[PDB]
């Protein structure tokens, strides 16, 4: 995953 | 390839904060939804495209 | 420091120099000074001819006379310069061209007249036309050159159907164009307001679509200049004061080399 | 914008009322109100900030009076006084924009716009 | 954090700085806050611009088209069974006067199709349920001449198979232009009349128009054969422009559309009468 | 745990402490519990306030409007080839005396759309599957004046495009208030007669009433190009407030609704006749 | 008939207050409309039944238990801050839950003054004064 | 980002904790689902409204 | 730095602003700014009223006409402000008021006009009267309010002992007070000189021999106006140009609330 | 995961  | 943002929440239930999860499924980035997620600008080159930008508090012609 | 200010200016370029006592500052296009195609940017593999002193330099139009009926005058460039020295040469030399350029309308009077004229550099600025036919005005008439165009209180619709005269037909108020004059502060301006300045100075970059691109089939930029307020003096009532427009090609750089275009403008 | 000639001098009153009394007939009522007494000089131009005063957090574009803005009037301080072979009369243009907290929200379709059958 | 700044508390002032007056000939619109020439107390502001950003201002599906095409027995006259349309935003005036608020634009675009049919007389039996071919033909590929021609192999050609009644087909097309950027108005010609020509017809073309075909067309029919009946459809276009940028600010179109290009015709009148000095 | 209070084991009392006795004057509700009056025994209590929650009292989706759009040949007489509808919980009872136990609220809103049809006359043939668009319309946008005319083009309005026979249509709406929460109800008025006034007409408004639009309508149509034979549709909307929030409790409608505002006309009798003596 | 109809001048009484009624009596003559409001007490002169004002903010003098009632009042609305000629924040109600009774006297008076205090008034918006046409 | 939780388990299988997950899958708050965990408060602001509260076996007016 | 000048100037107080860009710098009477009533100077013990921005703001009175013949203008302080606005309200709803002034007056005209104003800040302005009769002046006469008072070139006693006008009379050349107008000099003040200067700008501090006092009994200062230099343009013997007075109290406070006070004015 |  990518958490922004 | 998971994506997590936090959500700007506007009315709050009486339960903080809250995100969404997006995941792209194609290849062509044309494909892809929009993020919404964008930054902002100076107004600058429209309201002063000035040589010499000049101070609000001093003369505009001196 | 010693005495230096926003109204008096020199610029020089080329074998060039203007003076002014009397500006209202500067302004820089979209706050973006001319600039070459960089590598990273380019699109023609040839070598370009940069003509720098030659062509980059000071041309002054001839001058048109503002009265108490005065409408409105308009450039298209880089057309208002392609009879203009070298830099026209060069121009019709290549099938490629971009140039930036400095701006400098001049209009002074006295301290007892009065009027101010609205000066705009408007991008890609498509006028509209004569007809009932759409997208119809002719190359030549599209095109004035140095001489440049007028604009109109009214839209007179070009009756002959049998020999149209495929002209455009500038409304004033409507910027020639289908929009409202008051909107077009939105565009890189400047105002001669004459108890206030003789002149304006606007830098132009090179907007478009391309980074560089046929400079005879496609003008960059428009100078509009409109009457936002009339000429009047003491009581006479048939003032005339001359207007007079200066321009120089800037960071000017060519590409795709043969023999010269010769454009039919008659 | 005062487009008149340099030897032209004036005093102006620009006034803005908030919502909910009379219009202002008179200088003497618009003089309560917010106002800028412009003086005409060397900077020819003079700017009158209308601050956000509201009720409602947002205000609608369109006319309504729950959601009103009140009143703008502008008013001549002294007069305009010019000397002898100087334009007695002249012109004045006007402008305006928005200060960096304006804000507009729900997205709609303009009535100033549209194409017959 | 996309809030606007905060009102400042501002007191009285007896000064020689005057933010009041300015020159707005110098080309500068004034940066003045109610403080400036007010006295204003402190507020946290907590309002934002979100929905006024570019991607915001265009993100909505708007009609661009209205495609009709019929299905029914092939006699010998200029029939409907098949259609075709070059693609445009200016077939239509929402949209085309909201991207006409900028010079150029870049973005990549959702096409939406929504597909309604109906039956065109009293009654002769019915009809099984229609597929729609939508095929796109880019500039330069053979275009139809009959309903089930081979042009409709779309060996190469996008086509979109529509089944009525299913929820409406969508597709999204890449920034496709021959520029870094889509000219909204373009201030030339694609032609130079030159004095050596023979006629002057050869060096003439439409003011303000770029390509001739520009973008392509789209081409649609219904791939059933004919019921006895005659079936009328109607493909509604919606485009939406995503992941937008915009390039060099215009006024807004001020007076009705006089079709491509920038004229203008009649209604030269937009603004009401109003008192000077009149609320 | 979200669990009511245990009961306590409570004996005997022969005390200066009484509370039983107390004062209603005060304005407050004695907080008495039965081990303050009576013998209690423990009890280990398990039940919960878990569906008397705001948002459970108002979780459920309650009909609001049955809006009505025909399908058929446009004629040139008073036709409902298209709908409009103000947006309000108000012309319906049942949620609007929910939501009116209280005086303020800030919710974001759910609406899911039944769509229903059927056929008006005996028999001119039949009809095509029908696809319904939803535009709604916000104060200050162009008003559909036919049902095809370019309002339609929704270019920015939000539309929605319901297939017949699909799942019920739905969307969420967020708190859209011009205040810090929706007013329930106003003692107020939208204008101020004044002294100075010309006629006096120029300062009446509606008692209670605050935005002439308030909050905009939902324009219905059907897509469709009408059969020989009509048909008729009802659009059943469905509202949800969730993520609820309700300030300041009022007493419940006790007798019938005449209108949007606190108005009663008749059946102003709520009770039954009971003897006061009779259980 | 008329909903929503009351006239500004009579939603708001001033310093006067309003009275409350017994039942409803409809304003009758269409011609020349009073438009007034029509409180009827049972139903605390807007739908809903008197018994369960009692969720309200209130306290009761009862006179053999105390003179008089204290309420201090926050403002409440939906917005900080509002037109005060547009619009009423808070209501005072007074109703005899229990009628006036003294030894035999059937026609017994006695006064009730009501005094009220602004706190932490704040303006905002200034300009010429609204001056409101209460004919 | 997906969110877990306990469930209140009412009627029981004949089979300790049990779970559910939840995902929001859309950027505006307002398109959410309702949590339904929902915080309780006190009614004395209705109940007891009163500058100085007494307590209970004491009396109301002294 | 920048370009700043004692000739131009932005005065703002609570919801209004003015402008001058020539101005002769500005007075502070006696060196002294406007403050509070300090607890060690303080007599009436009731917590004191501040109304701030709804009273400290500029209120701007009728204006004037200046002529060849105009003797001059005075005005009194608190009187000519007792109707404006929130100001007036808060002096008669109250005993007790004190209050500081930034006073503006304002008069332009063009390079080629002439002419040249005295204005004075008086404290304590006692002028004189009409008649044979010692300080017989009515309340009524004494307060023009916004109107203000004009001056005489010569002493007219009121005849009438039958029904005394009971006005003052206030020679020019005398100050209207028995002194002459060149020593008027001594009091605080500014010179509006067509050639120089726009307008005068006095800030004045609460005077008196008491913290503070009854405002409808008593007035502090008087605003005297007088044409030391009279008006004068190119040839024409009518000349007439406005004077446009605006005065903002500052740090105004008020003791002694009840119900208000209303003169008869008749 | 944000388990709660
Ligand atoms: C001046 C005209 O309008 C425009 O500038 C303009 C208009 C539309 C726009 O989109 C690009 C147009 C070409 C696209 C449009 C449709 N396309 C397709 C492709 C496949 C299928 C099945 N259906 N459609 C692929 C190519 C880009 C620019
Ligand atoms: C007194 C009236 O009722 C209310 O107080 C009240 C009623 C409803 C409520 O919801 C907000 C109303 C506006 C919403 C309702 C419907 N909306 C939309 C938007 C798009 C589409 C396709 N369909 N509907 C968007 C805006 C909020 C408050
Ligand atoms: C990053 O995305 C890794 C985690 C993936 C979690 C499961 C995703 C389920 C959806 C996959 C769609 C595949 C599309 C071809
Ligand atoms: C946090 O959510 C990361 C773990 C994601 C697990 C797979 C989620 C599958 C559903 C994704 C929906 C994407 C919606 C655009």
């Amino acid at each position: 995953i990518s958490e922004v | 390839g998971a994506q997590v943002s936090s959500q700007k929440v506007g009315a709050h239930e009486n339960s903080s904060t809250i995100n969404y999860t997006t995941i792209n499924y194609y290849k062509d980035s044309a494909s892809n939804a929009a993020s919404k997620q964008d930054y902002s600008q100076d107004p600058s080159k429209f309201t002063e495209p000035l040589k010499d930008v000049l101070i609000k508090t001093a003369p505009a012609l001196n | 420091a010693c005495g230096y200010s926003d109204r008096v200016l020199q610029l020089t370029l080329g074998n060039s120099t203007i003076t002014t006592q009397e500006a209202a500052n500067s302004v820089v296009a979209y706050g973006r000074w001319p600039e070459f195609i960089r590598d990273d940017e380019a699109n023609p593999v040839d070598q370009p001819t940069e003509p720098d002193v030659a062509t980059c330099r000071f041309y002054t139009l001839d001058t048109v006379m503002w009265g108490k009926e005065s409408k409105g005058w308009w450039w298209k460039l880089p057309d208002a310069l392609r009879d203009m020295g070298l830099f026209g040469q060069n121009m019709y030399y290549h099938y490629l061209g971009r140039s930036g350029y400095t701006v400098h309308v001049q209009c002074n009077a006295s301290k007892f007249h009065q009027g101010a004229l609205g000066v705009f550099a408007i991008p890609e600025y498509c006028l509209a036309g004569d007809s009932d036919k759409q997208r119809y005005t002719s190359y030549a008439n599209a095109n004035p050159g140095e001489r440049g165009g007028k604009f109109y209180s009214q839209f007179n619709k070009d009756n002959a159907v049998t020999s149209p005269k495929r002209e455009f037909c500038p409304v004033d108020y409507l910027l020639g164009c289908g929009v409202l004059l008051g909107n077009a502060f939105v565009y890189p301006h400047q105002i001669i307001n004459l108890r206030t300045n003789n002149s304006a100075t606007i830098v132009l970059p090179y907007v478009n679509a391309l980074a560089i691109d046929s400079m005879v089939k496609h003008n960059n930029w428009g100078i509009a200049i409109l009457p936002l307020s009339p000429l009047d003096f003491a009581q006479d009532s048939s003032v005339e004061i001359p207007i007079t427009v200066t321009i120089a090609p800037m960071c000017s750089e060519f590409n795709g080399l043969r023999n010269v275009t010769a454009p039919k403008f008659q | 914008l005062f487009c008149g000639s340099m030897m032209a001098t004036g005093k102006i009153l620009v006034a803005y009322a908030p919502p909910g009394a009379q219009p202002p007939t008179s200088r003497k009522e618009a003089m309560l109100g917010t106002h800028v007494i412009w003086d005409l000089g060397l900077q020819s131009s003079c700017t009158m900030v209308v601050p956000w005063i509201s009720n409602v957090t947002y205000r609608q574009t369109t006319q309504d009076s729950f959601t009103e803005g009140g009143y703008i009037s502008m008013f001549y301080q002294t007069r305009i006084v010019v000397p002898l072979s100087t334009p007695k009369s002249m012109s004045m243009l006007g402008f305006v924009s928005a200060c960096n907290d304006f804000s507009v929200r729900l997205l709609r379709d303009t009535t100033h716009i549209s194409q017959s059958a | 954090q996309d809030s606007l700044p905060d009102t400042k508390a501002s007191g009285p002032a007896h000064s020689k700085e005057v933010p009041a007056l300015t020159a707005v000939e110098t080309g500068a619109t004034n940066p003045l806050a109610p403080s400036d020439t007010v006295q204003t107390r402190h507020v946290v502001q907590r309002r934002s611009r979100s929905e006024s950003t570019i991607e915001s201002f265009f993100a909505r599906g708007a009609c661009v088209a209205i495609i009709e095409v019929d299905n029914e027995q092939p006699t010998t006259r200029a029939q409907k069974l098949f259609a075709m349309w070059r693609i445009t935003y200016k077939d239509t005036v929402q949209l085309r006067r909201k991207l006409e608020l900028f010079t150029y634009s870049r973005f990549d675009m959702e096409l939406t199709f929504v597909v309604t049919a109906n039956f065109t007389n009293a009654n002769n039996g019915h009809a099984l349920n229609q597929v729609y071919q939508i095929m796109y033909i880019p500039p330069g590929a053979p275009t139809p001449k009959s309903w089930d021609d081979y042009t409709w192999q779309t060996s190469s050609n996008p086509s979109i198979f529509y089944t009525y009644g299913a929820a409406p087909a969508r597709i999204s097309v890449p920034y496709v232009g021959l520029a870094n950027a889509y000219s909204h108005f373009y201030d030339g010609f694609a032609k130079v009349p030159l004095k050596t020509d023979a006629n002057d017809q050869i060096g003439d073309s439409l003011y303000s128009a770029m390509t001739v075909d520009d973008f392509g067309v789209l081409a649609v029919r219904v791939v059933n054969d004919h019921n006895p009946t005659k079936v009328t459809s109607k493909v509604r276009i919606y485009m939406k422009p995503k992941h937008v940028r915009v390039w060099c600010p215009r006024p807004p179109r001020a007076v009705p559309y006089y079709g491509p290009g920038v004229d203008y015709r009649n209604n030269l009148d937009p603004l009401s009468e109003k008192g000077l000095t009149t609320y």
